């Protein structure tokens, strides 16, 4: 069941657009969100979509998974993967406080150009 | 650099 927090319709229900979507239902409390409302991407979207994404209430750092020093988790805005900046492969100072890409949409980034 | 924010996003500002 579940409801986007934006508009608190479902994922096969919108409540405000009346028409189906499909929501992004956190792993660890439950709640869900329209990926459109929340600004997310088709790889976020699908990203999100098969595996726990977990709402931001209860997110962590991927690497770590404790969600401790959020303020510099990196939400990965493309599946939503939290690292703290200082945490990932090629770290970061601040910057994705919004986009970023992780480095699993990243390694499949460089895999999707060519 | 504006905080107007079009929706919210995740990185959880106090609850
Ligand atoms: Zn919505
Ligand atoms: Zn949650
Ligand atoms: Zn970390
Ligand atoms: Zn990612």
């Amino acid at each position: 069941g579940s409801y986007c927090d934006f508009c608190l319709g479902g994922s096969n229900m919108n409540k405000k657009s009346g028409r189906p979507e499909e929501l992004v239902s956190c792993a660890d409390c439950g709640r869900s969100g329209h990926p459109t409302c929340l600004q997310f991407t088709l790889n976020m979207t699908e990203a999100v979509k098969t595996y726990k994404w977990q709402c931001i209430e209860c997110k962590s750092c991927i690497l770590c998974g404790t969600s401790e020093n959020d303020d510099q988790l990196l939400f990965c805005d493309d599946c939503d993967r939290g690292y703290h900046m200082y945490c990932l492969n090629p770290p970061v100072a601040e910057p994705p406080e919004g986009s970023w890409s992780c480095h699993l949409c990243w390694e499949l980034l460089k895999e999707k150009a060519s | 650099g504006l905080g107007k924010g079009g929706a919210k996003r995740h990185r959880k500002v106090l609850r």
